[PDB]
Parts: C-alpha cells; structure tokens; sequence
C-alpha cells in the first residue's frame, strides 16, 4: 500500500522497456506518452492509460471480515445472496481476491484449450443502426486492428490470385484424371496424382491443406498450355 | 489454495509464534512457545513422557510441566526442541507439507551469523526447501500503509528496536538493539511482588503473571500524581480473584512495572527512556530530515497496547526537542499483526526473486549466502 | 502558440535554472540544480531509488539525500546526470518536444571550449536541435530599456562578471571573471557561524543557509559604527525561529559575510571591493569614454537584493575617482530576470538568422562551428 501510483509506474518501466513489445515515453521519444503514462502495443494497435485510483480500484483484496457480517445475519435473503457454500469454487475460502481473480481467467483458459471450439467473429455496420449506410473508416479499422486480412495472407499461405481445393474441385473435375468419386480419399496423394501424370516440377507449386497456390498469372496459361500439348 | 505451489506465511518470535496457512492476512495459530520436562516422572508409563509438552496441550496443564527456556535473546539452550516444535506447526494444523511450499521468516536485527545457517540448515538438509527467506521485523510492518517516508519501532517479546526506517536503511547507528520487551516484563513483576508478601516462585506461576497483566494492569500517566491518589480506594483496589481461589488487589502494582520502561534505571542499565532514544535516532541523520520525522512514528506491536503508553509520548517527546512541526505518532490500533500483514505481501511479491534464496544458491556461495549478500 | 515554429526561452546557471514555456516575458518554471543520492539504500525496493532524487521533488525533501553538486565553476564532475535533468524541464511541465521548436541558452564567459560542444551534441545528436544558440549572459540585460551607450555588471550563482558592454564588446581585457557568487555566499556563512558555535554540517542545511539568508540579512554599510551598536538589542538581534525548532538570533552574523564582497581579502585572494574592478574596467578604456560611463552602470542579479548594496557603491565610487561628472548607477529593481527579458527577445528576432546555427552548419564547420567563428 505504501507504493502509491508513481512509486509503482517505475515498477514497470524498469521491469520491462526492455524487454519487446512495449514502449514509453522515456525509450520511444514520442511526447504523445506523458512522463506518468506509458505506451503498451497490443496485437492491433497504440493505447495510453492513466493512473487514476489504480490501486483501490484493481486490489480487489476482499477478506473474510465483510463477507462473514451478513453471514451471520438473520433473513431468507440476506444469508441466501451467499447460496449453498462452494459452488464449482472450493478449495479453500480465506485468501485475497487478487488471487481469485487470477483463478477465474485461469478457469477460461485451461477449459478452451483441450477441446474443439467454433470461430464466429462479427462486424457492425455503422453506429447511427442505419440499414444501407457504411462507414468506411469505422468499417476498415475493424478489419484492420482485428488483423483478419492478414489470416487471409497466413492461414492460405500469402500471393496473388487464390483458389480453394473444395471448390475448384467441383470445378475442373473432367479436366484431370483419376480425380474421380473412385479417388483414394487421401489429398496428399490426389493432389500429387493430379500433377504428376502432366509432368510438373514439385518446387513449382505449393500445397497446404486448403486453398492452392500458384505463384502470378502467367504460371496459369502454363497449365494451360501443358495440358494442350500433351493430348490433342 | 490448488495451482502454483503457494507459499505460506509465518513469524517466529522469543515467546509467540504466529504462523496460519497460505495467502491469509492474519496467522490462523498463534500457539505459545513453551517446551518443559515432568521433574516430576510422568506416570512414566501412563507414556513415555518426552514431550515436554507444547503448544495448546502444554498451555492447558502447565501444573506438572518444568517449563524449559530454549530461546534466551539470541543464544538457543538447544536446538534439539526445536525441531518437533516446528514438526507440530506445518502438520497437526495446517495439514501441509513444507516439501512443496515455500516458507517465510522474521529476522531478529544483529543476530549471531551462526544462526541464521544452522536454521536454514534443518530446512534445505531435512526439510527440502528449494525457496524460502528470512525478512526483517520492522521493514514488514512498513510496506502498508500509504507512504514511503515513516520511523518505525517494532517490539514485543523479543528486544526492542527503534529503526528509523522511512527513505531507506542502514547509515549511521541511528537503530538501536535493546533487550526490554514482554519476556523482561514478565519477570520484573514477581520481582516487585515481592515486597507486599506474595512470591510468585516456579516459572509456571510466571506465566500466570503474563496472563492477568493483559487484563487490568495499565501505564502510570504521572507516577507523583497518581501516588497521592493511592489515599482513595477505587480507582487503585483492582478486582480479579485467582482462578485459583485468591483475590490479588493489583492496585499500586499495575502501573509501578511498566515504570521501568521510562526509567530503565530500575533494572541496572544507563539506557534513558523510549523518548531519549527516539532523539538518538533522530539527532544521527541529517538536519533537513527530521520535521517530516516527527509527522509520521509508526509504533507496531502488541506490548503497545497498555492503556496509557500512547499519551505519554506526546509529553516527553514535545519537551526536549524541536517544537515548530507537526508532532505525530503513528500507533497502529491492532499493531500486533503489522508484522504478518507485511509477511503475507512479501510471500506473494514477484520482485521477490531478486531477494529469496534457491535450492542451488545455497551450495554455489555456501552457508553464508544469506547474509553475504543480503542485509 | 501554433503556427511557425516557436521557440522556447531558457537560461542555465551554476545553481538556479530558468525556464518557461515560449514567447515569454518572465520564467514559468525555476527549479533548484541539485541531484543527490541516498546514501542510505532507499527502502531500495520502495522504488529503486536512482533519481537522486530532482526539481521541487528532491528540494521538498532534502532530509535523506546526498546532494551532490555536478557544475562548478567551468568543471562538470559528470554530464549523466544533466541528460535526465534536461529531460524534465520541456516534457514534465512545458508539455513541448524540443524535436519541433528551436532552443536558446546562456554563455558563461571564458568556459572551456569542450563544454560548449560537448552540450550541442546532446541536442544535435539525440534531441535533434536544427536550431540553437548560446548567447552572452550580461550582453542580454543590456538590449532591453532605450540607450546604447551603459556598463553591466552581471552574476548570480555563478561567477562575477564586470562587462562594460555599452558601444561594442572586447577590446584590451576591460571585462573580468571572478569566482565569487552566490554559492561562494552560501559557503561562507557556515564557516563563520562556527565562532559561536553553531555548524551547519552536512549539505543539505548548507542550502537552508541560502533559505534563510535571503529573508532578513543585509549588507553592512559601515562595519566600523555597525560594531559599536552591537551594544544595543534592537537593530542586531533578529528573529528567526528554525522551522525545526531552535532560534538563531542573527545579530552581527548578517552583516559580517557580506563584507567579504568588499574584502577578498577574507577569502584568500588579492582581488579588491568591487570598487576596485569598476576602476580596473574604466582606466583602461580611452579617456573621453569615462564622463558617460558614471552617468550609467547597469547592476544585473538578484545577488544584488541584499538591503545596504547600492547606496555603498556611490560612497566608494566617488572616492577614488574623478568627480565632475555624474556618477550614476542602474540597478534595475527586478534586475535577477534582467538576462530573462532580453532572452525572450533573440528568440524572436529575425536578424537572429546572421547569428544562430542551423543543422547543416554543424556538420560543415565540425564541433567548433559555434565558437569559432562569433564571439
Ligand atoms: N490485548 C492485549 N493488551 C496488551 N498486551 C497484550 C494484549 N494481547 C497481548 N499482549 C501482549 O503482547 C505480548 C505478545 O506480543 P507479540 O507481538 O506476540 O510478541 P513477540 O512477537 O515479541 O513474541 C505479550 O507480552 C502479551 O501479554
Ligand atoms: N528576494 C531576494 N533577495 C535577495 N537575494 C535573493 C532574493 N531572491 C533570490 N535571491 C538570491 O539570488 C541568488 C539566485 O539568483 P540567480 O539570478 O538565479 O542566480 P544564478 O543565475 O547565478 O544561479 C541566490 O543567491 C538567492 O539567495
Ligand atoms: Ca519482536
Ligand atoms: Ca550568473
């Protein structure tokens, strides 16, 4: 308690500014940054807090002297807003809440990574809830500092023209052999199936799991091509 | 309480041990520190006596129990006892095992560096501790409140220590050392029974005097004053008939004791009252440093709860000194457990690690590691 | 405000700094020039203490720091510490970036020709200054009233200067440099105030020294007639009650340092009064200059507050000198922002542009570029 707000930024400065991804005023010379504040890189963009009421705010420090009061009190409610003792939180009761906190998002985490989750991710359209009217920048920056555009360059892989393995199957099905419904079921090897037998270098292209990659136009009216001067 | 080893939280002094389990704000066991043999022949066989009997078993029959002293201001009679008496603490009670925690101790200021390995020893040796430390009394008391410039004088059973600790620490001499606290005091009051008859002998029936003095007995304000007032019997004749079956009118005997600690002449010693030493530790450091000295005394633990040792203060401190500031002490109300709210703090802190000792930084720098490179 | 670039106004002694925010007339922020350390071990954890402690911070609470004095007179112990004592001032309370607005600072006359480069380099380098300059203290309390024929005698902390700067600048020697103000005053009284007893020890009292100085101490006129009325108790006995808590009846200790301004003698030199000097720059001028210098000598520093510093100039003046002109000396009431006013001036003349340096000049001409080719 006796580290205050200023005893306790240089706390921080001095842990870290150092270590990456994490700026200041004193290390990045931007007058932006106040000599009491910081600058903390998120995975989107710039954000300065600060220090207001830090302290009482974030302790969260909750002993066993408030709870115990109303306890010990007689009414079906009072006694009842603490219901049945211990539920799906036990272990054991009289510790400060700094750490129950810190057992809560443990208790988000640990629980998401050993499954199967599903991605949904949303976008508003504009804030005055109007049905036709888009706000470019506000629409943009949403795009951007959620970082989805560059999911589009890493989860594919990152060039030009892109197309799929799903959908450019039902597509230029009778244009290659054995890619049949008699197909193996393994698309390593149909994949592999699909070039060799028209003679095609492996470094030329690229195969992941989804979306196909060919490197610049040109490369297609090579496929093209290949394809006419091998059978008339 | 599950996830990450948790550390737990502990403060052993020279007459009360206070330790609880983990991440708590306040010890959960205060058992006393107490370990005698039956002179006596235990039935023998009605057990192999040994025992010596401790904590609350030993407390609740002292009758046939020759309460042996092991830890006298810095030298240990032996270390042997000591052993199962912290084989009780983290077992019978807390039900955990220190092979899996951390653990935190109190250092007693200028102790023997013999001492402070041989305790370290039974814990890396026996005890398997990879991490533990050994913090300093007063400092704890500091960190929490909402300032980094305070004097703090932290005491109770053990000895006394005035430690300007505000800025920083260690300069001059300014701290002091001074063997006069609880267990001294418990002992200059049979003494002074003495004289109206009645001898509290054995060192069972001293405890008893430690018991009933938290009670009734109280500071004098004015000793002059209130020797005058010994010609009426109401506010002297005090009521608190034995729980044995013997009525004690501790009337002029309450505040004749605490006497001694404005006047330490009485026990054979040049040291002046707790005022004089308060201008010795403030006299030392710098001339632009005491105005905002004054404004701020923190005054921690439970021996300074007698009913007239705050007030006092303000008498003799206001008159041989500088008096054009704000003349302010800090006594903590419950200033007993100042210490252990500190303790619960440094057992959680990060920074921790610059600090705390190893498993493998014991056998690199030896057995001094400790206070080799710490202070 | 906004538009054109704008530059700030700033004036760096040897004890007080000057600095506002731009297109000033008079100082916003004056902080004291003192970094120390804490000798101590400042909690060591209850921050990890560094900032030797600075600005109004390290002044409200001297108490626990070692003040350690970097600039004196020409030497710099160590230039660290200046980068984070420049890195206070724009930023913590003038809220500017010096990468956007251009810079002015002051000349201490016959300073080494490393410091003048060393300095640039901080801002050239790091700071990125495509615009600066470092002008002539006195020279700057000069253009500011309605003449251009006035000597000046400018100093504060820093060293005495006597500039006959009224039609040009540097002729035979004329001007002189004497280390002997401001701190010198403040170091003195502690070595004197030891004859009665009294002995501000430590560094950090040596600056209540100047506190206390610039309240009630004044200038004797006539040390000779001001002994034989140290027989009474009125005009003498001053009172001062410590802010601590002990009076100091400064009597004939007002009056007696003063003296050695006069006197050099008492401070281990050959220089005589200020008197003396004020010869020593006329008698070497030609002979139809002197008639118009009587008529106006321009008194610059706040040094020259001290009541009883001015009306002994005319008694010594005119002794020692011709006396058929008129002698005439102006010491501006508020003459401490003297340097301050003509400042806020270079910075927005334009003519400025023959005179300052720009980026590129710093390169073609390498480091000496400043004084190697103005004066
Ligand atoms: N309510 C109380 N009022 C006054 N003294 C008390 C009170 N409770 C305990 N004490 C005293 O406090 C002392 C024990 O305090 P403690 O902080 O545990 O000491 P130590 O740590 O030095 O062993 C004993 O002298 C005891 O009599
Ligand atoms: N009101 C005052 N009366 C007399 N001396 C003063 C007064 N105010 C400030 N001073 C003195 O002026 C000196 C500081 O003047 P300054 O012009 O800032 O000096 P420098 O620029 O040489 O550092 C200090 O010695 C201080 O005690
Ligand atoms: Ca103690
Ligand atoms: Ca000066």
């Amino acid at each position: 308690a006796k580290s205050t707000d200023q005893t306790f930024l240089d706390s921080i400065c001095k842990q870290f500014e150092k270590n990456p991804h994490l700026q200041s005023y004193v290390v990045s010379k931007d007058r932006s940054i106040g000599d009491t504040c910081f600058r903390l890189k998120h995975y989107a963009g710039d954000v300065t807090y600060d220090v207001r009421g830090f302290l009482d705010k974030n302790k969260d420090t909750l002993f066993g002297d408030l709870i115990s009061s109303m306890q010990s009190s007689s009414d079906p409610l009072v006694q009842g807003l603490f219901p049945p003792t211990r539920p799906e939180d036990s272990k054991k009761r009289p510790e400060t809440a700094g750490s129950q906190f810190r057992n809560a998002m443990n208790a988000l985490i640990t629980t998401l990574l050993a499954c199967s989750p599903h991605y949904v991710r949303c976008i508003k359209s504009n804030d005055n809830k109007q049905a036709g009217v888009i706000d470019e920048d506000r629409v943009r920056h949403q795009v951007r500092y959620l970082g989805l555009l560059e999911n589009v360059r890493v989860r594919r892989a990152g060039f030009a023209g892109r197309i799929e393995y799903t959908r450019f199957y039902n597509r230029y099905k009778m244009l290659c052999k054995k890619t049949w419904p008699s197909f193996n079921g393994t698309a390593k090897q149909a994949t592999e199936l699909i070039l060799q037998q028209h003679n095609i270098d492996k470094e030329e292209i690229r195969m992941g799991k989804t979306k196909v990659f060919i490197r610049n136009p040109t490369t297609l009216f090579y496929f093209e091509e290949k394809r006419e001067l091998e059978m008339p | 309480d599950e996830d990450e080893t948790t550390a737990l939280v502990c403060d052993n002094g020279s007459g009360l041990v206070k330790a609880g389990f983990a991440g708590d704000d306040a010890p959960r066991a205060v058992f006393p520190s107490i370990v005698g043999r039956p002179r006596h022949q235990g039935v023998m066989v009605g057990m192999g006596q040994k025992d010596s009997y401790v904590g609350d078993e030993a407390q609740s029959k002292r009758g046939i129990l020759t309460l042996k002293y092991p830890i006298e201001h810095g030298i240990i009679t032996n270390w042997d006892d000591m052993e199962k008496i912290w084989h009780h603490t983290f077992y019978n009670e807390l039900r955990v095992a220190p092979e899996e925690h951390p653990t935190l101790l109190t250092e007693a200021p200028l102790n023997p560096k013999a001492n402070r390995e041989k305790m370290t020893q039974i814990m890396f040796e026996t005890f398997n501790v990879p991490a533990m430390y050994v913090a300093i009394q007063a400092v704890l008391s500091l960190y929490a409140s909402g300032r980094t410039t305070g004097i703090v004088l932290d005491s109770g059973d053990g000895v006394t220590h005035n430690v300007p600790i505000y800025e920083g620490y260690a300069l001059p001499h300014a701290i002091m050392r001074l063997d006069l606290a609880g267990r001294d005091l418990t002992d200059y009051l049979m003494k002074i029974l003495t004289e109206r008859g009645y001898s509290f002998v054995t060192t069972a029936e001293r405890e008893i005097v430690r018991d009933i003095k938290e009670k009734l007995c109280y500071v004098a304000l004015d000793f002059e004053n209130e020797m005058a007032t010994a010609a009426s019997s109401s506010s002297l004749e005090k009521s608190y008939e034995l729980p044995d079956g013997q009525v004690i009118t501790i009337g002029n005997e309450r505040f004749r004791c605490p006497e001694t600690l404005f006047q330490p002449s009485f026990i054979g010693m040049e040291s002046a009252g707790i005022h004089e030493t308060t201008y010795n530790s403030i006299m030392k450091c710098d001339i632009d440093i005491r105005k905002d000295l004054y404004a701020n005394n923190v005054m921690s633990g439970g021996t300074t709860m007698y009913p007239g040792i705050a007030d006092r203060m303000q008498k003799e401190i206001t008159a041989l000194a500088p008096s054009t500031m704000k003349i302010k002490i800090i006594a903590p109300p419950e200033r007993k457990y100042s210490v252990w709210i500190g303790g619960s703090i440094l057992a959680s802190l990060s920074t921790f690690q610059q600090m705390w000792i190893t498993k493998q930084e014991y056998d690199e720098a030896g057995p001094s590691i400790v206070h080799r490179k710490c202070f």
